[PDB]
């Protein structure tokens, strides 16, 4: 999971 | 059947302005379009809200029910919220379920207009939230309206082509149709480790049966209108001849445009417009969607310009908007100038990707  | 449909209502715009990541952007977009009076050249259709059943054609009930759970109050203490994608990128605000339902319904409505044949082009600039998974909020997207729209179009059209020109990889839409050949996804995006969402390499071509029915074009920072269109035209030419779509869904996130705080690509609305024109000349039922865009004025500039392209009209250079006029300073013109930033896309790497893609599209028949 990444951050945008 | 020749006049584009423009999904709009004051209630809809008010709802879309409430997204914490792009406040008042929907108003700015409509206001600029309204000032050019382009909405007079379009059939304005009020958006319906998506029902629970309609939303459940993609999203799981467990996710949708958790959405309306935290939405009726603004609860940010639910332990399961983080596993449902809620958090920093997608805050558990109040009325966020009505927000999602509104945006989801607006894209379905646009798809319904295409089916009924009241238009060849249906516009929803407040949609294109392509990151959302079936049971997970992601990248400012709580609900995948793009997917809900493609599903609705499949009631009438056998093969749907999805083109994603957003800065980010349209992973949510790709994953939704990763297993099928009835819908092909094409995404042009920035690909670099650490950069959201982290997927969409050129080697990602789908799974099992949707294999080679997913196309990804990894691009680096600094690309401009000229080269971008050449890459896009190349892919779309091969894609069209191979896939032969009956309808098109086009995502046009303006976070590629120069001046965006994300500062990756170096595009102007003109370059995106050429991509639009190439798609429009296919004369297919086309669902136009928005997406990213974090320079609000430039995003308004881009999508107003693109609306002008769809209408075949040339817009005056001077910004005629009065309500948000100051936001277009200091020069107050529609046109946008790219930055003095190097293009980190070497012509040989691009050539490799185009060869790889062409090799993949040969299996599509
Ligand atoms: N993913 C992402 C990146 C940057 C952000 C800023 C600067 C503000 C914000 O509220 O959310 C962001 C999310
Ligand atoms: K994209
Ligand atoms: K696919
Ligand atoms: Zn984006």
């Amino acid at each position: 999971r990444h951050k945008k | 059947s020749l006049v584009p449909v423009y999904i709009y209502s004051p209630e809809y715009v008010s709802m879309c302005d409430s997204l914490a990541k792009i406040p008042k952007r929907a108003s700015m977009v409509h206001s600029l379009i309204e000032a050019y009076a382009l909405h007079k050249q379009m059939r304005i259709v009020k958006p319906k809200v998506a029902s629970m059943e309609e939303m459940a054609t993609f999203h799981t009930d467990a996710y949708l029910q958790h959405l309306q759970k935290v939405s009726q109050e603004g609860d940010d203490d639910h332990p399961d919220s983080i596993e449902y994608g809620l958090g920093y990128d997608c805050p558990a605000t109040e009325g966020i379920f009505d927000y999602a339902a509104a945006i989801g319904g607006a894209t379905i409505t646009a798809a319904q207009c295409l089916i009924d044949g009241m238009c060849k082009v249906a516009i929803n600039w407040s949609g294109g939230w392509h990151h959302a998974k079936k049971d997970e909020a992601s990248g400012f997207c709580y609900l995948n309206d793009a997917v809900l729209g493609i599903l609705r179009l499949r009631r009438k059209f056998e093969r749907i082509l999805y083109v994603d020109l957003d800065l980010h990889h349209g992973d949510g839409v790709e994953d939704a149709f990763s297993f099928t050949s009835k819908v092909m996804t094409v995404s042009l995006h920035k690909f670099s480790p650490g950069f959201f969402p982290g997927t969409g390499d050129v080697s990602d071509v789908g799974l099992g049966k949707g294999r080679y029915y997913s196309v990804n074009v990894p691009i680096q920072d600094g690309i401009q209108d000229e080269k971008y269109y050449q890459i896009c035209e190349s892919v779309l030419k091969e894609v069209y001849q191979a896939f032969n779509p009956k309808a098109v869904v086009l995502q046009l996130g303006a976070d590629t445009i120069a001046g965006d705080p994300m500062c990756s690509f170096n595009m102007t609305p003109v370059g995106i417009g050429k991509c639009l024109k190439y798609i429009l000349q296919w004369q297919l039922a086309t669902l136009i969607l928005g997406g990213g865009g974090f320079n609000l004025a430039n995003t308004a500039r881009c999508w107003t310009y693109l609306t002008g392209v769809i209408l075949g009209k040339t817009l005056s250079s001077e910004i005629p908007d009065r309500e948000f006029f100051t936001a277009y300073g200091p020069d107050y013109v529609l046109e946008i100038t790219p930055s003095c930033r190097p293009d980190r896309n070497e012509p040989h790497r691009i050539q490799q990707i185009l060869n790889y893609i062409k090799g993949n599209l040969k299996h599509v028949v």
